């Protein structure tokens, strides 16, 4: 459950992010001094509808991708065997929660500067894409 | 499916809030009163 | 980077060639990331940073089985950020 934590809360993050860029156009283009409770509501319904399957599919990738795991056998099993399956208890509820409690609790409630550092060396990597697959492969 | 069931969970806001409610002062109860030690039993 | 190859800069693409505005669909699903991104390897390893400290009873063994996380976590996302594109804009030249 200790290193559950840090994927429960990573969970909803990629949610309430989509949501405030999806609540950052509508703001844009319509008027700004006019809305609802069901003009709020679409909105963040409305960032649901990409990331949705996106995130409880790929924690449910976290969740079998470590099944594999209980097939320790003995003591080394019986060890780390407790410990998969409170990550895994853990992570399908903050999934089975993204999707039931997540959206709705975000409904009823320097960025800058790492994104000049970072562009310029992602348009480079767009030279010859196929020397930065061989960088990699050095790696 | 996942869209779908994020719209009819969506719809549920109210009695869904009141379960995770009585999830949460449910699973208080538990967690208080769970037995301890220091690593699983292990023995053959 | 499949939604941004699948929005309106993506009827360009599929009926003609122009490689300045698949780098333009890139540079979105990009800037688009770097938030939801930058904030995944944050919660993820500032969350499994703590038991990377190993002092007390039962450290030993969390520090152990959390550094492999916590180190591959840097380069995971670090890494991905220049792979993954670079190699989507060399997949979708193939099937065309």
């Amino acid at each position: 459950i200790a290193i559950a934590v840090g994927a429960m809360v990573a969970a909803a993050i990629v949610m309430i992010e989509n949501a405030h860029k999806r609540l950052e156009e509508w703001q844009h283009q319509h008027p700004d001094a006019t809305l609802d409770n069901k003009t709020r509501w679409q909105v963040i319904t409305d960032a649901s509808v990409e990331v949705g399957p996106a995130l409880f599919i790929s924690l449910l990738i976290i969740t079998l991708s470590f099944i594999p795991i209980f097939t320790l056998e003995g003591q080394e099993g019986r060890l780390f065997g407790p410990l998969a399956f409170t990550k895994t208890y853990a992570m399908a509820g903050a999934a089975l929660l993204a999707i039931v409690v997540i959206p709705i609790l975000m409904g009823y409630w320097l960025n800058r500067f790492l994104i000049r550092v970072y562009h310029p060396l992602l348009l480079k990597v767009l030279h010859w894409p196929k020397t930065t697959l061989l960088v990699a492969a050095l790696s | 499916m996942i869209e779908w069931i994020i719209r009819r969970s969506v719809a549920n806001r109210f009695l869904v809030l009141m379960g995770a409610l009585f999830l949460s002062i449910w699973g208080t109860w538990t967690i208080i009163n769970t037995p301890v030690d220091a690593l699983p039993d292990l023995s053959d | 980077l499949r939604h941004a190859i699948e929005a309106v800069p993506s009827l360009n693409n599929p009926q003609t060639f122009s490689e300045q505005k698949l780098d333009e669909a890139l540079y979105h699903g990009a800037v688009l990331r770097v938030r939801p991104k930058a904030m995944t390897v944050a919660v993820i390893i500032a969350g499994l940073l703590p038991i990377l400290w190993g002092t007390g009873a039962g450290s030993e063994v969390m520090s152990r089985i959390a550094a492999p996380m916590i180190g591959g976590m840097i380069t995971a996302p670090l890494l991905s950020l220049f792979i993954i594109p670079a190699a989507y804009k060399l997949m979708w030249l193939h099937r065309h």
